[PDB]
Parts: C-alpha cells; structure tokens; sequence
C-alpha cells in the first residue's frame, strides 16, 4: 500500500505534515488488511495550483491509496472512508471557503508487481 | 421485488434481531452502542429495499464505528487462535458477528448487479470488526474479575466466575 | 434428493428448532400455541421431502392461524418503527420470525419449479405475521406490569422490570 | 477468494459460534467434547480456505466421533417423532445440529466443483448425528431426575423440573 | 477531475506556470461534464529527468487527467484532445529538438471514492 | 512509457540520481517494445515520508512504469522484473534495516491518449 | 382490491348480506397488503342458476378477489384461504345437500390500470 | 367451471332462461373434462346497455366460461365452440338486425383457488 | 370489446345511465382500434356494497374493459386513460367524501374466443 | 446510462426539434398547441433519463390530448388513402407524426425491460393521432379557401392556391 | 406484429412523408414522378405489413424506375465528390435519398428472416439511385440559368441565383 | 460490409445531407463553417467504411471545432430550459444537432466492437455542442434586431420580426 497525500500551500493543518502520516498509517493498519512494514506513505506540498475558474482563493487536499488487487468493493470503500475521516480532522482551514478533502483507492496489478528487499 | 433484494433484506432483518437478543447480556455502556447499531441497520434496509431511491446511512456513521474500533483495539491485547465463546455473554456476540458476515455477502451481491449499497457494505464490514472486539473485551473484564477475587480471599465467589468461563 | 428440496427441508428443520428454544421463555398459554406450530412444520417437511406424494397440512390449519392473528391484532396497538427485542423473552421470538421468512423464500423456490407446496408457503406467511404479533404482546404485559408496580409503591421491584427491558 | 469458498467458510464460522454458545448449558463431560469439536472445525476452515494447500483433519478424528456415537446410541432408546427442545439445554443443541446440516451442504458444493474436502464433509455428517444423540441424552437424565424426585417425597422440587421440560 | 501537469526544467513556456492552469481549467469546464469548483489542477516541475538513451538534449510535457468513471470513450477522447491543444500552444521550445506533449485520461472508481468539505 | 522513480531522502544511492535514469532507460529500451525517444523518465525525492507504525528508521524506493495497453502479461512481468534488478543494484542502503524496492507496471488507455510534437 | 361475492337465491346466510361484507373487509385488511379505503366489496344475488345436470336442489357461493399484480403465490394463496374461511362460517345452508364455497384470486395488470379521485 | 351468461333485455329466447342453462350444462359435461356437480351456471339480464354508436336497435348475448388452468388450447377452443352452438340455437331474435353471440374461455389459477363444502 | 360499468347506489351521476354509455362508446371508437358494431357496453348498479372498514359513507365507480389480445401496452394504457376521463366527468358526487373511479383493461384470448351472428 | 435509455432520449429530443421546425408554418391557434406539446416531451425526457426517479407527465395531460382529438375528428371527414403532403404546411406535420411513431417504439422498449414509462408511451400514441388530424385540417381550410376564390371571380389569386397544393 | 415488421413499416412511412415534403420545391415534371413513387411505397407497406399475404408491386414498376434512370444518367455529367445541397431544392432530395437507404436496410432484415420483400428491396435500391440523379439535375438547370443571365447583361438577376446556390 | 459499419455510414450520410439543407438559412459567415464541417464528415465516412485502412481526420480538426466553441460560448448567455426552434433558421440547426447525436451512437458501436473511430466519435461529440451554440446565436441576433426596431419607431417592421419568432 502506497499513500500519496497532496496538499496545497495555503492549507493550514492542525498538526505537522509528519504527524499526519502517523495517524494515516495507524488507520490503515487498523483495517487488518496490510502488514506493518508494508504501509508506505509520503506527503507532497504544491506550489502552483488552481481550483475552478473563479477568482476566489481556495485550498484542497487529496490522497491516493494504491493497494494490490484481489479485494472486494466493501474493503476498498472502507479504506477510503477511514482515510477521509483522518484527513478531515487535521484540516484547520485555508482559503476563503471550505476545504475539499477526497481520497481515491486504486488497484495495482498483482501479477506484474515486483518487490525486493536490498 | 427482485431476488437479490429480498435476500439482502431478509438477512439484515435477521441480523438486527440477533443484536436485539444479545444486548440484554451486556452492560449499560455496550447496550447504548448496540441500540444505535440497530437504528443504522434499519436505515440500510430502507435504502436496499427501495433500490437506492431512499437515502441511506451517511459517511458520519462509518466514522463513528471506526472511532470506536480504534478505542477498543488498545484494550484487546491480541493472542493466538482462541475459541469463540469464552463466557456466555461473549458467546452471544460471536453469533452476531457471523450474521454480519453473512449479511455482508448478500449486500455485496446487490452491489455487483445493481450498483447500489457500497456505503452499506462498508458499514457491515466495519461492524463485524467491532463485534469481534466487543466480544474480546467482555472476556477480559470477566478475567480481571478473577484476579481481584484471588486477592480478596474468597472461596465460593472465585469458582462461580470459573463456572461462567473466566480465564485462568 | 433435488437441490431446492434439501434446502427447503433444511431451513424448515432449522425453524422448528428455534421455536423449540423460544417456547421456554413464554407463559403456559403461548407454549401450547408454539407446540402446535411445531407439529405443523413437521407435516410440511413430510410433504416437501416427498415432492407431494404424502399429504401435507389441511386448510383447517391456516384457518386456525388467522383466527389467532385476528385475536392478537386487537391487543397490539400499532406504533412507530420500534426496535426488535424490547424484553429478553420477546427477543427470542423476533429471531424465529426471521427464520420463517427465510423458510418462506426456500419453499417459494420449490413452488416455482416443482409446483408443490403453495398451501405450505401460505402457512409460513401467516406464521411470521403471528410471531410478530406474539412478540409485541409480551412487551405489553411486561409494560403493564410496570404501571401496577408504580402504584404499589415498590422501590426494588420496579427497577428489576426496567433491567429486563420494560418500556417507560 | 472464490464464491463457494467464502460461503463454506462463513457457515463453518457460524457453526463454531453456536457450539461455543451451547457449551455453557451442558455438564463438565459434554463441555470437553464440544471444545474438541470446536478445534476440529477450525482445522476444516484452514483446509477449505486454502483450497487444500494446507492439511486438514486426519481420519483419526472421524474415528473419534464414531466411537462416541456408538457409546451414546446404547443409552438413547429410540422413540417416535419427538419435538425438538424438550428441555432448555437440549434445545440449544438442536440448533447446532441444523447449522451443521447447513454447513454440510456448503462443503458439498466445494467438493462437487473443486474436488476438495471430502474428508471434511464426512466429519460434518458424523457431527450432526452426534448432536442429535447429545440432545436426547440431556432429556433423559433430566427425566431420570424426575423419578428420583417422585420417590423422595418432594412437593416443590418435583415441579421445578416439570417447569424446565422434564418428561412425565 | 484532477489534472497533474509535469513539465521538465529546460522547457520554456510562453506564459507563467499559473496562467497555463487557468487556460486548462477553462478548457475542461467548457466540455460541460464537470462542475465549476470540482476542477482541481496542479503543476509540477522536474529537476532530474532523462528522455531516451541518446545524448541529445530533450524536453517533454505530460498531463494526467483523472476523472470519475461512467463516461463513454467519446467523452474521454475529447477531453484528452482538448487538453493537448492547450498545452501545445503554450510551449515555446526547449532542448535541441521538438517537445513531446502528451495527455493521459484515466478513470477513478466511483464507488470507493470518498469526498468531504471541511 | 513514463517512469517515475520515487526515493526517500535518507536513501543513499551508489550513483547520482541522473546516472540511475540512464541505466533504467537502457534496460527499458533493451526489451524491444518501445521506441528510442519515447522513453521518458523522472526522479523525485521525498521530504516527508513514513513507513509503518514502528519508530525504526526506514527507507524505500518505488518506480511506477506507465505503458500503453495492448501487451500481454508476459511482457509486463518482464518489464517490472527488469527494472527491479536495476534499482536494487543502485541502493547502497539507508535507515536501520533493509531497503524495500518495488516496481509497478500500469497500463494507459490507447484510445484516449493524445500526443503531439511541438 | 375488488371483491365480488355471488350467492344464489336459495342460500340462507347466518347474517345479513351487508354484515358479510364487513367481515370480509376486515379479513382482507388484516393481511397488511392493501390500504384501508382501497378495499371495495359488492354482493350480488342470483335469480336464475343451475348447478350440475341432476335434479337435486343445490346452492353455491363464489367470491372473485381481483388484486393488482406484483405479489408472490404465497400472498395470493393466503388471501383465498383467508376469505374462504369467512364465507364458510356465514353459510347456514341451502338446497338439499352441502353448499360449495369457492374463492378465486386473479391479478389485474398494474401498468394499464387507471385510477382517479373525483 | 363457472358459466356466466349475460343477455340483454330486448333479446327474445326460444326457451326459458332456466332451460337454456340445462342445455349449456349438458354440453359442458359432455366434453368429459369436468365433474358433474362442479358445473355452476348463472344467467344475468341487463337493463341498461348500448352496442355501437349508431341509433339502430341491437341485442347481444355473451357467455364467459371460467375453468381452472392446465388444459391445452385444443380443449379450450372446443369448449367455446360447443357453447356458442348452444346459445345460437336458443336465440329467436331481438332488435332490428342480427344478434351477436360470443363465448370467452378464461383460465383461473389453480394454486390460489380455494374450495370448501359446508 | 366489452365494457362493464359498475356504480354504487348512492352515486349521483350528472347524466342518465344510458347517456353515460353513449359517451363511453364514442371514446372507445375514437381510438381507432375496434369496429363500430363490436363495442358492447352495459351498466350495473349495486345494492349491497362496502368500501373500507370505517363507518364513513362512501361511493365508487369501476369499469372493466375486456379487449382481445395482441395489442401493446401503449394501446391498453391509452384505453384505460381515455375511459377514466369520461367516467370522472360524469360523477356529481356521492357519500361524504371523494368518489373513486378506476378502469381495468384486461385481455381476452384470441384463439379460444368464439363469435357468431344469428 | 443504459443502452435503451439513451436511444429513447435521443429520439424524443429528435421529435421535439421537428415540432419546433413545423410550428412556424401553422397559424396562431395551432402554434399554441404545438408549444404545449414541446413542454410535455421535455417532461417525458426527464422521467425516462432518470429511470423513473423524477415524476413525469400527469394523466391530466393525456386527458388534454384526447379532448383535442375529439374536437378535430368532427371537422376531418374521412376519405380514402390520400397521399401525405397535400400542401407544404401539412407536409411538415406528416414528418413529425412519423418521428412520434419512432419515438413510441423506443419508449416501448424501455417499458418492456425496465417497467417504466407506460404513461409516457400512451402520450406518444395519442400524439401521433393528433398530428394526423392536425395535418388533415390544414388541407381543408386551404381547400375551403379555393371555393371562396372561385366565387369571388379571381384570375391570379385562385391559381396561387393550386400551386401550393389546394385540392380541386 | 413482429419486431422487424413494425420497424420496416415505420421507416417506409417516414420515407413517403419526406417525399411529400420535397415535391413542392420541384417543377411540374418531377412532381408527377414523385407522386407516383409515393403510390408505390404505399403498395410496399401493404405487402410487408401483411407478411406477403397481400400482393405488392409488380416487376413493371422496377422497369419504370430503371427507364427513368437511363434517361437522367445522360444529362448528369459525373464529377468529383461534390457536397450535398448545392441549391435549396436539391438539398431536400438529398435527404429523401438517405431515408431510402435507411428503409432499404430495414426491408433487408425482413427478407433475411421472413423471406419476403426481395422485389420490394430492389425497388428502394433503384429509388435511391434516382433520387441521387434527380438532385444533380436541379443543380444543373439552376447553373444553366446562370450562363444565360451572364449573357443577358443583368446586374441584380444574376446574383439572386448565386444567393440560392447556383454554381459558378 | 459488416452490420454496424453500414449503419454508421448511413447515419453519417444522413447528417451531411441535413447540414446541406440547413446552410441556406444562415448568413455568409456560418455557411463557411458548415461547408467545412461537410468536408470533415466525408473524411470520417471514408475511414469508417474501410475499417481504418484509410486515414481519417487529424487532431488539427478537433482543435478547430473547440476553438470555435470557445468563441461562441462568450456570446451565448445561458438561460433556463428554452424550447428548440425560436426562429425558423435556428429550428433547422436544432434538427442537425439531433442527427449528430444519433450518428455519435452509431460510431460508438463501431468503436466498441472494431476498435476504430475513437477520434471520429470525438468529432461528432464536439460537433453537436457547436450546433447547439450556433442555434442560440441566431436567436440572439434576431432578438437584438428587435431592440433596434423598437428605438427606430417602426410600426410594420417590428411585427414581421415577431412573426418570425423574435424574443420579446
């Protein structure tokens, strides 16, 4: 499982960007689907961004969780709904209106996936 | 009126009757949790029986289950393959977990043909991980009642706990 | 020996075992009703397992269920969506209602392929409307035991009823 | 991950939860039998869920069930069609027999498509003939407690047995 | 809809990186498929990059538009062809030969997609 | 073909980040599936990252190769196994235990893919 | 639901023809399938009638319940068996032998059924 | 089998309305499909009736035979053609032109049909 | 086509029972499906009737149009909706609340239907 | 998003564009009729495109079409098989009748698979019987303009009517 | 009443309505041709709607189309890929050609399942080659009206032809 | 020669004939746009009829449509659900939009079986959004001709615009 969290620059978080990833890894491990050391997360801040066509100042947050395939839609819907409740409780605000938080769960292919331990 | 719709409503009506039977053996805190789960299964049955034309549960409800699961996962120290039903009270909640796994397989057939109830099947999956953790708490506070009875110097009050399934 | 025949006999054998478990929590009047229902499910199992070569229940038996339903429908004053299992005794009969709805869906598959058991499926449909009314009576005479205990001036005997699920 | 595999594992997990609920009403001898059956259903679930890549139960276990069945068949004097649930304790074991007949029909679908679990389905068939004999023993030693209470000259201790379902 | 535009460092654009995203959001809104405030764009510049095995100095531009599923192939082909005409009119040049501009349209899954407004 | 290599900050490579991409482009061209100038690679280093829930210091490496669809599973398994042997021979180490190297091969859609040369 | 009850002229009922319809409407409403004001019943007596070819004096009773379609065979068998027990407990006798009571349940089509309230 | 014969008021029959039903019950019993005492017939005369839009005085006759299902189309076509020859030989005339005689054979459902003998 | 109109006794019509059938035959002929002389209508008043279980005085009106089979659901829905607008404009009122008017369109079988002209 | 739904919406959008083209050749009375038909096809398209989740036309609208048909059926004296398009204005309305027969065959496929739009298909069937009667009125008042021009003693104004298709 | 029969009759009724609209823009010679085509499409609709039980068109009618095609093929000097609708009058006949190609594909489905209407589909194939030649004649006599207006020395009467689409 | 190929070529030949009919009612600017669309539909018909063996339209052509759509979207101020065919000239272009939606559904069947014509179906989707915007411009410059006629003090020249469908 790879979790890429992409926040804008004007987004004010209640915690550090490092303590947000510790809460997101505990909420992924508590689903009982992944191993402990196989949950890998990263946080990316964006410098140049636009939302919409209007001139109002906005901010957003987006996570893309990539898991290996072979899990039913009840497991993938629970993983997106467990992560979206973690990110939404970390946003203090940004911009001139509400922050949009969204989480995508996508499936990597299991047959062509290579993995090694150096 | 379709065939996977009446099977999914029949098992969700079966699950909320087993929870109503098992909420009389638990204490006053867990009875308030199980009575709010029974209201949420009633909201799922209205959504599935109308094929999505009535609104179902919100995502606020799944955020309430997972905030309970993260609370009880700290008390439950995980162990090996333990048999279901240590005490009589935790044996009733291990039955309701296996109805919620059967109700999840019926709702997953409604999702794979009609495209509805994907947020409902994510509730029954988080429910059966709470009923597993709720059953393992009752075995613990029954077992922590044994260590206080060993230190109290009781002869009859320690063995009535062991006759109810308290772990040694 | 066919596949819908062994499923319909397996659920009707499952339903008459849940009734035999739930007839120990009811009073002496409702135990005589539930012991005569158990004989009629045994007559349905002989009819379905032999594909109609043995005679089943008569239409006299369905006229006995509906004359009980018209008696208990006057005492049960209908209300809003109430949760199953108000008391412990009425929680056991809300489980047997949902097995009778599952047994009805199995007998309806035998009817739609073999053309037998249409009078049997009309018994299980009138049965699950009686087990709903039988469960709502026990919650009422438990609750009418609360109003007499409020007028009797009792301190301990009123709260043991509320610990068993008597409505306020 | 296949569809008959998750149904067969779901009913075998449902059967071992009903046995864990029903082993608190039996005496100390039958509790040791039912706790060893719960370990053997856990070995079947590992074999079916892995499609035969993990070893299951041995033929030593089916030789242990049938040596118990030949012991209890001498005490149970067979009679006519008796209703399930004479006593409350023997009513809980008549429910677990009908889950084991449902779990047998799921394992028989795994055998007829994947060719695995033929020694597992022979365990659940010998299990449901033991749970029928285990239920008929408890009704007898409850009834032989009635004849000793008739000869002891008891007024209150004879009728509390008849209120629990002792046969006359 | 999320639009991630990844340009190299040697690529010279005719405009600012911010004014490229305003033209790409107006060309996504003019297709009539998305709402106004749901079009979220971001621009990423790359420091370390290689194209090909030859030693000639090259540059490229790449956009990946992620939309929710449920749209036919005529809608997704029009969205990639409307965006590729916006990016190609913003490239002044870079490297020693032609700039390669490409646009991928991929489909997020609608059932497992979570979304909130803080 | 787009190759995005994402390494953490504590990961020590045996070479430069630029010479890792020259070895990964020669191992993609040697499969005989892609053209010469169509192999585009980029290397991204991460500042904020977490692996697992434990407090031990770890590092990882991840590549995501996006190719166009229409190739069998024997070709995609060979592309992930040829790239995972290149990245694992470039890792000197990082953290307090072993480095996890993984390669995902995903398929872009061929009909909605736009491409131009400015 | 329309209930047409057709009795012969020599049939002696234990009640009035009006009190038979009040008992038949309470037994139709107690099935929980129909609304209260949508159960419409009517009683028709017959002047000219013949049963069989023999010269023995006979009498009969017949009800035809027409409901809208969309209900399973367990519901329609219960509606005919609940009505046949109401009519058979109202017959005192008629003719020189037993009275034959029968109830037909037929299904109206739901799509072509019009309904208004003046 | 239920036979409902509906004649208008201006229709002159060659016999009594009671002797028409004795001939129709002997022609139903002679088909060998029904029992003797299960053939139940009734005759209804109509006071208010209209046929067509023209002002010419007309009369008609109509029978509706309701049998239980499970019989092939050769049996139902013979039952309508055996009854239509009985009614047409009993009509003396009525109105100012020819009398229209028609017979419908409809099928009751066998599973939901209740029957008792008081 | 046979049209049986069944009104209760307390129902007050704006016209005669005979002039209601002339308006219903012109609305059946104007659909262009039936011949002129084949549209046969009859009006039946009811003496004993009950609607619902409550003690409020009600009235209703019901028509059952029986046509031969072989027509699509658009033709049968138009025939019920053209007749329900004729009957509802003829009801003055009756009882203590609104009158319920309903029209059923049922299909006779074409193969077993006999017809003669005396 | 289904395949018979997008075909039925595509032909109903095609029919309301042909009516908007043909309402410029008719007089001020028939333009008000054709502009109210265009609103009702827009209500049908919202009902079919949402698979019945949005309410469609009422039965009041079909009672408005049939009360117009019974008005124009008295003026149109029926004749033999006359060719479509006597005048240019009545040739445009004979095209819209044949789109409404094509739109009826698409809505009838939605009804035979999804069970929706039976009141919508009864509108398009009554519509194409009005567009046939609306076309035959315009040929008549063009032809009754010929008999008044014969009695007025006109040389040029009678033949410009015959060049537009007035019947002799 | 079958499904390919009502589609083939619906498109042939659509084709004869487009011909009745397009016969008001042509001269007095081509109006007599298009009014005799409208009678022949009415004979095809009676043959297809009755599944061959009524006689259709004769082979004398196809010998009348091909003797017209061989007459107009001499005047139409063939050229490159010219766009449809040079003038407004020849744009109406390029629409009726594409309905006759759609009506031919519906009649060809009736032939490939019921074996009827092979002489009808040979009429619609020779029809759409005449409507192509009829459209190319009207563009020519509009263009030969331009060369006479250039030699007549007209200033306004030459450009009103070019505003109607006369070729230069 | 395949069945979805001849249907997709038949509707694209039907669409380019409706455009050639509707380009005589528009001004000199929009006629040059509609004559270049007719050349591009001819390039699509060569690509689809040869199953991709002939090259079709380039991506330069779809970049020409969308640069026209972004020009006309500024003039068209969007409003509520307006009926098709405000004026007679904008009623002809609302017909060609609904043929382009029908031609898009035929080309989408060629793409979903033969894998060709995905760049062709993206042209017909951008075309039907231009024909919607082209129809709404003609209603506006007809309506802006009404406000100048109100200020000019005209009695007859203002009402001939309202007889052609100018909005008030």
């Amino acid at each position: 499982p790879h979790l890429v969290i992409e926040a804008t620059a004007n987004l004010r978080l209640e915690t550090s960007p490092g303590e947000l990833l510790e809460q997101a890894n505990k909420a992924l491990f508590a689903s009982g689907q992944f191993g402990e050391a196989d949950i890998k997360s990263r946080f990316v801040t964006l410098e140049a961004y636009r939302q919409g066509t209007a001139a109002v100042e906005r901010a957003y947050l987006h996570a893309c969780l990539s898991i290996l395939d072979g899990r039913d839609i009840a497991t993938r819907t629970l993983l997106g709904a467990s992560l979206c409740a973690v990110l939404a409780e970390a946003v203090a605000g940004g911009g001139e209106e509400g922050v949009q938080v969204s989480v995508e769960v996508r499936e990597m292919e299991r047959l062509s996936y290579a993995k090694r331990v150096v | 009126k379709d065939s996977p719709i009446i099977e999914a409503n029949g098992t969700l009506d079966e699950l909320t009757s087993f929870i109503g039977e098992a909420k009389h053996y638990v204490d006053e805190e867990m009875k308030g949790i199980l009575e709010e789960i029974q209201n949420d299964i009633y909201k799922i049955m209205g959504e599935i029986g109308s094929k999505g034309k009535i609104e179902g549960i919100s995502e606020e409800r799944i955020a309430w289950l997972l905030k309970l699961i993260l609370r009880y996962m700290e008390m439950v120290n995980l162990k090996s393959f333990v048999l279901p039903g240590g005490t009589l009270e935790s044996a009733k909640l291990d039955v309701c977990r296996t109805i919620a796994r059967r109700a999840l397989r019926k709702v997953l057939t409604v999702t794979r043909e009609f495209g509805i109830g994907a947020e409902a099947a994510a509730y029954l999956l988080a429910l059966s991980d709470l009923l597993f953790l709720l059953a393992r708490v009752i075995e613990i506070e029954q077992g922590k009642k044994l260590l206080e009875a060993a230190r109290a110097g009781q002869d009859d009050e320690v063995r009535i706990l062991m006759a109810n399934g308290a772990d040694v």
